[PDB]
């Protein structure tokens, strides 16, 4: 809802238009219990194809 | 822009600008700039301005 | 009946949608910036507003 209430962009010349496919979350770098160890955040990276 | 000239017609310069918002801030107040100031003597003021 | 939960959801899909409002923000200046031939779809978007 987020990504279809955003895209897609017109250019202000009427000439290029930037759209929306699909997302998909990368593997997390780390564990849970290695993401507390270190003091880092367990978090999803966020790869788009756009 | 006192490249043309040194003849007996009238020369023409020719601007191209992109889109309004396009453009950035130092170029848009040069193009105001070179669009406000157009006749004799300018580049002193130009420069002036510069 | 007019109050209204707003669980981890909705505001992190919230803050999405304002951090990628200043993303096509960001992509509206470039996009509509020129010289888009050989512009892919990596340099337009910054990771930093999101």
């Amino acid at each position: 809802a987020a990504f279809r209430s955003v895209f897609p962009i017109q250019s202000y010349s009427g000439n290029s238009e930037l759209q929306y496919v699909s997302y998909r979350l990368g593997e997390p770098v780390f564990d849970v219990q290695e993401c507390q160890i270190r003091g880092v955040t367990y978090s999803a990276p966020l790869r788009v194809k756009l | 822009r006192g490249r043309v000239g040194r003849s007996h017609h009238q020369a023409y310069a020719w601007l191209l600008t992109p889109h309004p918002k396009a453009m950035t801030t130092d170029a848009q107040k040069r193009l105001e700039a070179i669009a406000s100031l157009e006749d004799l003597g300018a580049g002193f003021a130009l420069a002036t301005h510069d | 009946g007019n109050r209204r939960i707003r669980s981890v959801g909705e505001m992190a899909e919230n803050q999405f949608r304002v951090g990628l409002v200043r993303v096509e923000r960001a992509v509206k200046e470039r996009l509509s910036l020129g010289d888009l031939d050989t512009l892919m779809p990596q340099d337009m978007i910054n990771a930093k507003p999101i």
